[PDB]
């Protein structure tokens, strides 16, 4: 192939405009590697100006860039190391392992901008994955290939929820895990990324369960813009690969939508007067684009986005449930009893809740729980308010059995044996729904509360009710 | 240079507003396209990576830490600007 | 006389209503003075920089 | 019709602010600089020309009926304010009143006619 290589002209602050000769102009979404004393940087094409030169976006800062500076061109977008062993390291955007522990020995680099899938090929198939845990996978059963996120505030346990989820999949799925890192703040990014580590989930001399793809937004927009697109492919590489429905794990889409917006102003485009984003459309589509079903595998992106003090601004963060298929909040009065599942079952809604998606009795057990809590709620209104004794007897296992549910939602995790020193549980969603139902009809009434309290399964639920019969009682 | 030589250290970046609204002047005076509000898509990408600066090294660097305490001087309590 | 002391307490009270009223009622409508003021200078803004 | 027949003329104008709003649709790719809330730069003159076209001549009258669509009910809007002086009767259709069941919605204080006098 011929040595393609260009000389900059031009750099509009992250924006650097690079000359080519005639044929060898790159397309747009095209990586030009610059050699730099600093590291490696790169930029993507955005805009083509003409008379053989291209606008571009750099993926780090441009420090001490200089006309004429020799600019190499990849050939296609930007590559990026993709395979098991990008698991359990911190990997920028450009794909540079940036967690210092040596260069990433992948075999092969999937360009982040792939051709997307076809309106034929888009499945439209709802079934469910099995989590392994009951809240989630029974309240709000997550869509697979679909859209799925966590609304959780600060100090509820929503990084330790990702640990479990991740953990769960990768033990009952079987398949690996992606997180994204756009627009994190590196403070929280190393807090999580110790967690990671201290969990012992990522075993750096051993097997690792989420691929950390990891981009700091100290860095230009389009950094940002593309972390979402590089942990995209590392998904999809996942996926195509080896036969697992991985998860994808945003960590804000809002985050993601106003590097974008920037992005666009940076380009040459503009937003409308008094605040209102509608040029994500192009950006946000190819996103929810690359995250759909395919034949062999599936990538459920989880949309962690974090409450901002209940006022969503831009338009894509505003009114999230429409883009949603399972809400999972985390909100901090189920905490605040204790339930280590911040997961609230009232709030928690999914979209593919329904008789022919889930199944009938699945259908049935969700409803009539949800149902019992409704009950359980407002007649704890009247217990905290007029006293235990203004209530029917009716009403009394109404709300026996939907205490014994709630408490029944308090599940061990498999990442928090160090937390808080508790046996992780990977439960069954054939056994979630047993036991649902088991406490539902009434016939585990006579189980004591406690042992109900702090147990995954029906089988735990007898067990430690037998211990407490036979060390307390 | 506190943080990387063992010290703590502690900013405190007052009325970053106005910078913001200097670098948006710098910016419209230099032919760069204006984003919202008439400031320059950069100017998160400028308080990003003035604010990353200060941060809580590990015990390797000495345990240095930098502490970052800016003020926006909104107008109005509408912090439901861009800039805010 | 117990009726007029009843009478005047109670108007007290619905005062005292009307003036939370007025009070929260005020506060929204600054917080929506102070949005379409400033909405003035992003209008100006963006003529100024459109049309200069 | 007002001068050549000498009869009474009932012009009836129907969304004269469509004039204007073409007007600034020309002028934005005219290469004009686009006035206060991107109206037209010219708005005032052209419109004062169309206006001003239709009088009360010796020859005959013209009667024209104009209704004015104001944009978001905005009466400070350029183009409806500028009517407002270029215009002898005054009518507004206030929504206020248009959704409080008196649909004629005629507002009886904005609406005002040269005519009020004893």
């Amino acid at each position: 192939s011929t040595p393609i290589t260009g000389k900059v002209t031009a750099v509009i602050g992250a924006i650097v405009d690079v000359h080519f000769e005639q044929s060898e102009l790159p397309a747009i979404l095209n990586a030009l590697e610059i050699k730099t004393p600093q590291g490696k940087l790169v930029l993507e094409v955005a805009q083509h100006l003409g008379e053989n030169t291209v606008r571009t976006i750099a993926m780090d800062g441009t420090e001490g860039l200089v006309r004429g500076e020799k600019v190499l061109d990849t050939g296609g977008p930007i590559s990026v190391p993709v395979g098991r062993e990008t698991l359990g390291r911190i990997i920028n955007v450009i794909g540079e392992p940036i967690d210092e522990r040596g260069p990433i020995k992948s075999k092969l680099r999937k360009p982040i901008h792939a051709d997307p899938p076809s309106f034929a090929e888009q499945s439209t198939s709802a079934e469910i994955l099995e989590t392994g845990i009951k809240v989630v996978d029974l309240l709000a059963p997550y869509a697979r290939g679909g859209k799925i996120g966590l609304f959780g505030g600060a100090g509820v346990g929503k990084t330790v929820f990702i640990q479990e989820l991740i953990n769960n999949i990768a033990k009952a799925h079987g398949g690996f895990s992606v997180f994204t890192g756009v627009g994190e703040r590196t403070r929280e990014g190393n807090d999580l990324y110790r967690e990671m580590k201290e969990t012992g989930v990522i075993n750096l001399e051993g097997e690792s369960k989420v691929a950390l793809v990891f981009g700091q937004m100290n860095e230009p927009p389009g950094a940002r813009a593309r972390v979402a697109l590089t942990g995209l492919t590392i998904a999809e590489y996942f996926r195509d690969e080896e036969g697992q429905d991985v998860l994808l794990f945003i960590d804000n889409i809002f985050r993601f939508t106003q590097a974008g917006s920037e992005v666009s102003a940076l380009l040459g485009r503009i937003p409308s007067a008094v605040g209102y984003q509608p040029t994500l459309a192009t950006d946000m589509g190819l996103l929810q684009e690359r995250i759909t079903t395919t034949k062999k595998g599936s990538v459920t992106s989880v949309q962690a986005v974090y409450v901002p003090a209940d006022d969503l601004t831009d338009p894509a963060p505003a009114t999230t449930f429409a883009h949603l298929d399972a809400t999972t909040v985390l909100s901090r009065g189920i905490s605040e009893l204790g339930i280590y599942p911040a997961v609230d079952p009232l709030d928690s809604k999914s979209r593919l809740l329904d008789a022919a998606v889930v199944g009938q009795e699945h259908y049935d057990v969700a409803s009539k729980v949800q149902e019992t809590l409704q009950t359980y709620k407002s007649l704890q209104d009247i217990i905290a308010i007029l006293g235990m004794d203004e209530l029917s007897e009716q009403d009394k296992l109404t709300v026996e059995r939907a205490r014994k549910i709630q408490r029944f939602l308090s599940q061990p995790f498999a990442v928090a044996e160090v937390f808080t020193g508790i046996p992780g549980k990977l439960v069954r969603l054939k056994d979630t729904v047993a036991s649902f139902k088991a406490v539902l009809e009434g016939k585990y009434d006579n189980i004591p509360e406690h042992a109900f309290y702090m147990v995954g399964g029906i089988e735990d639920v007898v067990a430690k009710a037998e211990k407490l019969a036979a060390e307390a009682n | 240079w506190f943080r990387d030589n063992g010290k703590h250290a502690l900013i405190v970046y007052d009325d970053l507003s106005k910078q913001a609204v200097a670098y948006r002047q710098l910016s419209l005076l230099l032919r760069r396209p204006p984003g919202r509000e008439a400031y320059p898509g950069d100017v998160f990408y400028l308080h990003s990576r003035l604010l990353e600066r200060a941060a809580k090294l590990s015990e390797k660097e000495g345990s240095g830490s930098l502490t970052a305490l800016p003020v926006i001087e909104t107008q109005g309590g509408d912090v439901s600007a861009y800039i805010p | 006389a117990q009726g007029y002391a009843a009478e005047i307490s109670a108007r007290r009270n619905a005062m005292d209503n009307a003036s939370k009223n007025a009070g929260d009622m005020i506060n929204r409508y600054s917080i929506l003075y102070n949005r379409t003021r400033q909405a003035v200078i992003t209008n100006e803004l963006v003529d100024i920089i459109t049309g200069a």
